[PDB]
């Protein structure tokens, strides 16, 4: 489980320079880029049905 | 009889600069006080963007490997 400092966006908006709107932009989508990711990341892989490939195998 | 006319008009547009000014100032200690509070909480949350950014890269990572 994640620690994740807690973020009003509107604030975010009203401190960044003009000419830096630029990063904080990337900054923004990058964020919601990553987390719509770990939505769709899970966790841990499937695991393995490993009696099953035991059950079909060849190599001892 | 003008005499009291000018003075008058005088001394009016007098308080009438001093209303000004106050509301002008109080108007600025306003702003101050606004400009402040925002460097305040607000500033932080740049850099709060930037570590949250890398804790999920690192998760993103982690999950991927």
């Amino acid at each position: 489980k994640l620690a994740l400092k807690t973020i009003d966006w509107v604030a975010f908006g009203e401190i960044i320079p003009r000419n830096q709107k630029a990063v904080a932009n990337s900054l923004k989508s990058w964020n919601e880029t990553l987390t719509s990711r770990l939505a769709t990341l899970p966790e841990k892989p499937p695991a393995i049905d490993w009696a099953y490939y035991k059950a079909n195998v060849a190599k001892a | 009889g003008e005499f009291a006319d000018k003075l008058n008009e005088q001394k009016i547009a007098q308080l009438e600069e001093v209303k000004q000014a106050s509301i002008k100032q109080i108007q600025d200690a306003i702003d101050m006080e606004k400009s402040q509070q925002a460097l305040v909480q607000k500033r932080h949350y740049l850099f709060d963007v930037q570590r949250n950014n890398i804790a999920m890269a690192l998760e993103v990572t982690y999950r991927e490997r």
